[PDB]
């Protein structure tokens, strides 16, 4: 689920 | 060995600009304090200076002056700087970075993003 996790950090 | 940045560049390249930007804001949250600014992650971390300065700012280190080059004049100096920055990351308790110090100096975008994101993950709450 790495891209989901990455974008939750950097799209917040 | 594959990670989210591999997935980003392969399948979701339009999400790269928000990834850049968030990381730029994070690094300039700290570098601005020294009257320094990053406009572009592609090249501005390659000489290793800002990564060293950033670690000093993030951990509150007394960075030894003779441990890195403030104005690196060659590939090898830029190579000693990134390695020292990696050393300071590990001194704070971060895992050894994935990229070789040379990957940063050679302006590899994925490598640059990986290093900066792992600092973001750890230090996003540091004022």
């Amino acid at each position: 689920d790495d891209l989901d996790a990455l974008l939750a950090d950097l799209e917040s | 060995e594959r990670d989210a940045f591999d997935t980003l560049f392969d399948h979701a390249p339009d999400k790269l600009n928000v990834v850049k930007k968030t990381l730029i804001t994070f690094v300039n949250k700290h570098l601005n304090k020294l009257n320094l600014e990053v406009t572009e992650l592609e090249t501005q971390f390659a000489d290793g200076v800002y990564l060293v300065l950033l670690m000093g700012l993030l951990e509150g280190y007394f960075v030894p002056l003779h441990s890195f080059f403030l104005t690196p004049d060659s590939f090898e100096q830029k190579v000693l700087n990134v390695s020292f920055a990696f050393e300071l990351m590990q001194d704070g308790g971060l895992e050894k970075p994935k990229p070789r110090p040379e990957d940063i100096v050679n302006c590899d975008l994925k490598s640059t993003l990986r290093v900066l994101y792992n600092l973001f993950t750890k230090y996003r709450n540091v004022e």
